[PDB]
């Protein structure tokens, strides 16, 4: 249902479809991971703006990771995302 | 005439469909094991007393096909006693209801002790009991009036009774429950919209969800149903209408219409619900 599309260092992570609300999101190589409050927790930096629901962080593939529910009676998934190459 | 004739053909359908859903919900909730929890004490009983108006209705319709009312005055005081089953235990088993799915998604630490098979019991009889004194009063005064004619009614001894009446029952049956209905679901609304996960677990979390949803849809069908009544009732009493033709129609759609929500109620338990559509499933095929 979620669509999510990655960019690229800086590497960006942008969420778009049918949402209702999101919760922690990541970056896994995890690598990376942003409670829905700020509260970030490592094991580079790590941002996130809830305005327009993106994470940036500041070899290998990366992918990004979210969960979300689509309504307000339903239950919590979680969708992943295709590879970058670094 | 056309009008009598449609509304005994309506409330003959609404009497079979009633029976069969009621029984049907009744036999799967008593016989399997699966099926026991504590939702479904208030269900039961609930069944219950749709089955008990379901059982009286037949006379009714008989009396509105004929004008006449031949049954004597012990059937009429036997009627009259369920429809104030009807009007009062079912509001007050859905406001218990409210309450429990409150105590179960906001205070799940410290009401674990309040949710015991051993205590919804003496709920439902504290239900009961408190419904048959509110009851007690047309319980007394039912009888038979005479307009060649008689009819079951309720001989007030006086009018100052029956504006009296009104406003005890829209008291005690719509106001002081559906405050206390709009306080839980204010307060559950926030915290489901809060919280990332209710109890831990994703299967806790989606049963939870599930199952306050389908509550508060039976009481929102409930309220549609029984609005119309209690405006007409009220605006009957305070602003002085002369009867016309067209008070007659108004009427007896309105009844009609609350009589309607004993039906609807198992019918959803089948689309909202996933264990009671596959134990229906299983019984009937």
């Amino acid at each position: 249902q979620v669509q999510l599309q990655e960019s690229g260092l800086r590497l960006s992570c942008a969420a778009s479809g049918t949402i209702f609300r999101l919760y922690d999101m990541g970056w896994y190589r995890l690598v990376a991971s942003i409670t829905s409050g700020g509260s970030t927790k490592y094991g580079f930096t790590i941002s996130r703006d809830n305005a327009k629901n993106t994470v940036y962080l500041q070899t290998a593939v990366y992918y990004c990771n979210a969960e979300y529910r689509t309504g307000i009676w339903e239950e919590l998934l979680d969708g992943w995302g295709q590879g970058t190459q670094v | 005439l056309t009008s009598n004739a449609v509304l005994t053909f309506i409330y003959f359908v609404v009497c079979i469909i009633g029976l069969c859903g009621n029984t049907l919900v009744i036999y799967v909730i008593l016989r399997y094991a699966k099926m026991k929890t504590i939702t479904n004490i208030y269900i039961l009983n609930l069944a219950i007393a749709d089955e008990l108006f379901m059982l009286g209705l037949p006379f009714l319709a008989m009396q509105v096909a004929l004008v006449h009312w031949p049954f004597g005055k012990a059937i009429c005081r036997v009627v009259m006693t369920v429809d104030g089953i009807n009007q009062f235990t079912s509001i007050f088993c859905l406001t218990v209801m409210s309450i429990d799915r409150y105590l179960a998604v906001v205070h799940p630490i410290k009401s674990a002790k309040w949710r015991r098979p051993r205590t919804a019991k003496m709920i439902t009889m504290a239900v009961w009991g408190v419904s048959l004194l509110v009851i007690l009063p047309i319980m007394i005064y039912a009888g038979l009036r005479s307009n060649g004619r008689s009819s079951c009614t309720i001989n007030w001894p006086g009018g100052a009774w029956y504006t009296g009446f009104i406003i005890y029952t829209f008291i005690l049956g719509f106001l002081v429950p559906l405050t206390i209905i709009c306080l839980c679901y204010l307060f559950i609304i926030i915290k489901v919209k809060s919280v990332r996960l209710l109890s831990g677990s994703r299967e806790k979390d989606r049963n939870l969800r599930r199952v306050t949803r389908m509550v508060s849809i039976v009481v929102a069908v409930f309220i549609f149903c029984w609005l119309p009544f209690y405006i007409f009732n009220v605006s009957s009493v305070s602003m002085a209408i002369s009867p016309t033709p067209a008070l007659k129609g108004m009427f007896d759609f309105v009844v009609v219409l609350t009589y309607a929500n004993s039906c609807a109620n198992p019918i959803l338990y089948a689309f909202l619900s996933d264990n009671f559509k596959k134990s229906f499933q299983n019984v009937l095929c």
